[PDB]
């Protein structure tokens, strides 16, 4: 369908075997938020718009429940058919233009992500760097496959290289997307 | 149809009460209230029911458990004059737009 | 939070019993009224949505005005038998649990 | 349930607005793996099922939630819309950061690339333009799509192939709806 | 300021 905008009030996403859900809303195709299913809270990706609106972690809680109870009534209905396992891509470009000493953040744009399960990490230089990333929630895409994005902050240098690794279910060797200052 | 274990029960001061409640009606959702005079309805501890459990309004003192999809019980590892009231246990369709069904009660005295 | 004005009704049979209440969340949209006879736990008696501004069936009206959030259930043609306690609830846009009110008894005199 | 048989559902609310809140459109879609077996659309206003998998949910949904969905649209669509929307995502307006800069090296006379990045702003409506000596260049000329950084901010890069003169200048305007005025940044051999 | 959301429904 078409619009001016569009909302997407209780994306409701249930997998097993795990028990593995997420509950977000989504505004135009960005992320308002996901309710922490443990913290029983509801993690705003823009902090100042908590200062404005709000949303009781409890409906993303009450949802995500009947998210497994829909689940298993339709693994049982379904015959038990399971998902078919799709390859993820993956895409890395700077938030802005590489200025050697200057401070950035390097985005990895990962798609065609289904089932929504997966590992996203950084390597400076082919070594795993775990400090000064974020990752995003999953995206619904309109053929229901997913996509996320992670980040990594860092320093451009003429010394380093960077490398995105996607690890999936549908990939046989995982990916690894290069990245450097060029 | 919804049923409660103690229709009537007498305690004394610290000792560990244990409502308990089934539901057949197989609804997901499952709650204990208690009713005083000048507070009406008071939702204490509910369900999403698996092995679900959330704090109502006032749920100090208390503690639930949904061992199974008819099984909740409510539990007083310390009874308290305060405690003293009429418990009712409800069940309903996974929500809160939906219709809660009641059980029929249950008094409680502490001493 | 709910609340609900007759603290406490008395009125003859066959007259119009008009019972009120009040909230102020506009999040809720949904206010379901409970009726709980002596000896049993309360029931669903007549439930409306934010959308409309009345309810009917039998003698049993709900008038919600959105707005002034107020709310009331007007049980025409009283009569012996509808008399016990009337609760009023509800529940908000987010799919959170029913909250109740003080409840009002009402004694329908023969 | 054996060993790599993995299993998940999803529920999709959306809530399309037109022109402000002047045409809503609400679509609840049911998912199951990734195939939409149950569907209910404001347009059509009612559950109707989309494949078979979905055949046994039609009926009862459109008995126990007809009328609760239907209400969605005006307490979760416009409500929303109207009461959180507007004074937060509605009211966004993060400004392009521009610059402009060679793809190779700087010389008297090579078939270069400019590259005019145009990044940080929000909303998404963005016009970006090349302008050689004060006229529009448009024919070697190409930008990117759209690119959503996901942290509620966009990025596009656009370029114009050409050939460095003297006394040459390469200007790069954009205009946005959180600038007052248009942005121009410049360029010169 | 309260949000509201798509209530999802259970099958059966």
């Amino acid at each position: 369908i078409e619009a001016d905008h569009v909302g997407s009030y209780g994306i409701v996403v249930y997998q097993s075997p795990g028990d593995i859900g997420q509950y977000t809303f989504e505004f135009d195709g960005d992320e308002l938020f996901y309710v922490d299913l443990d913290k029983k809270e509801t993690i705003w990706m823009l902090p100042e718009f908590a200062q404005l609106r709000s949303f009781d972690p409890q409906g993303g809680l009450q949802n995500i429940a009947t998210g497994k109870h829909n689940l298993g009534v339709l693994t049982k209905r379904s015959n038990s058919t399971p998902a078919t396992n799709e390859a993820p891509q993956a895409t890395v470009f700077p938030k802005s233009p590489v200025l050697l000493g200057q401070p950035n953040t390097l985005i990895c744009f990962v798609d065609n992500i289904f089932p929504p399960v997966i590992n996203i990490t950084w390597l400076r230089n082919s070594k795993s760097v775990a400090d000064g990333v974020y990752e995003t929630s999953f995206f619904v895409n309109r053929d229901y496959s997913f996509h996320k994005l992670s980040y990594l902050t860092f320093i451009p240098s003429d010394d380093d290289i960077y490398d995105c690794k996607v690890e999936h279910w549908g990939l046989e060797e995982p990916v690894l997307k290069h990245w450097e200052p060029e | 149809a919804v049923t409660q274990s103690p229709r009537n029960k007498v305690a004394v001061t610290g000792e560990k009460v244990t409502l308990s409640c089934n539901q057949t009606n197989n609804h997901n959702n499952m709650y204990w209230y208690r009713q005083d005079t000048g507070h009406g309805l008071r939702l204490i501890y509910y369900s999403y029911g698996a092995g679900s459990t959330e704090k109502g309004d006032i749920p100090d003192g208390y503690k639930a458990s949904r061992p199974s999809q008819e099984n909740f019980s409510l539990t007083l590892e310390s009874a308290t004059p305060s405690q003293t009231s009429v418990y009712f246990c409800a069940s309903g369709d996974a929500g809160g737009g939906y219709e809660q069904y009641f059980g029929p009660g249950t008094r409680l005295t502490v001493l | 939070q709910v609340r609900q004005s007759p603290q406490s009704l008395t009125v003859w049979e066959g007259e119009t019993a008009i019972l009120n209440c009040s909230y102020e969340n506009s999040a809720f949209d949904y206010f379901p009224w409970y009726q709980q006879f002596p000896g049993e736990g309360p029931a669903l008696l007549i439930s409306i949505l934010s959308v409309s501004d009345k309810k009917e069936d039998g003698r049993f009206t709900i008038f919600f005005n959105k707005r002034e959030k107020k709310l009331s259930l007007h049980i025409a043609d009283s009569q012996p038998g509808d008399s016990a306690t009337y609760f009023c609830a509800a529940s908000a846009n987010s799919g959170t649990y029913q909250r109740f009110g003080t409840g009002t008894k009402l004694q329908v005199v023969p | 349930g054996d060993s790599e048989r993995h299993f998940v559902v999803q529920f999709q609310p959306f809530c399309y607005f037109t022109n402000g809140t002047q045409r809503i459109r609400y679509v609840t879609r049911y998912i199951y793996n990734r195939e939409e077996y149950l569907r209910f659309d404001s347009d059509v206003g009612e559950y109707r099922a989309v494949t078979e998998l979905g055949r046994p949910d039609a009926e009862y949904y459109n008995k126990q939630y007809l009328e609760r969905t239907r209400a969605e649209l005006d307490t979760v669509c416009r409500y929303n819309y109207e009461e959180t929307e507007v004074p937060t995502s509605l009211r966004r307006l993060e400004q392009p950061n521009v610059v402009i800069s060679l793809s190779r090296t700087e010389a008297l006379n090579h078939h270069n690339t400019l590259v005019c990045s145009v990044t940080d702003f929000y909303p998404a409506k963005i016009k970006v333009r090349w302008f050689r000596n004060g006229q529009e260049e448009t024919v070697g000329v190409s930008s990117t799509q759209l690119i959503r950084n996901g942290d509620w901010t966009f990025q596009v890069l656009v370029m114009l192939e050409m050939t460095p003169r003297r006394g040459e200048v390469y200007t790069c305007h954009v205009e946005h709806p959180s600038l007052k005025s248009p942005i121009t940044v410049e360029w010169r051999a | 300021s309260r949000g509201g959301a798509s209530q999802y429904r259970p099958s059966q």
